[PDB]
């Protein structure tokens, strides 16, 4: 549970050459594709 | 649209809304003007 509702924390990195700002870009594209009621966001070393 | 009446838009607010407010930047204290829903047990003393 991550902010008081059902959660499910995913790891990952950008692969050689390409940043960590794109690479979260394309997550956060993917994540809009997902079915209704299905929202997301940064924690840990990605909020900071 | 008229779908949700008073109790229903209290129960929402409740449910979803108002922990999150609660835990935002800068708020000291949340007042939620209505009630979240509970399971009611309307009891009858005729047929108790």
């Amino acid at each position: 549970r991550y902010n008081g509702l059902p959660s499910m924390e995913i790891l990952g990195q950008a692969a050689p050459g390409k940043s960590t700002g794109e690479a979260m870009e394309l997550m956060e594209q993917l994540a809009s594709k997902l079915p209704t009621g299905v929202g997301y966001d940064w924690t840990g070393m990605s909020y900071q | 649209d008229g779908t949700m009446t008073q109790e229903d838009i209290s129960d929402y607010v409740a449910a979803n809304m108002k922990d999150a407010i609660s835990r935002t930047s800068g708020v000291g204290d949340v007042q939620l003007f209505g009630s979240q829903y509970a399971m009611r047990i309307w009891m009858n003393p005729n047929e108790l």
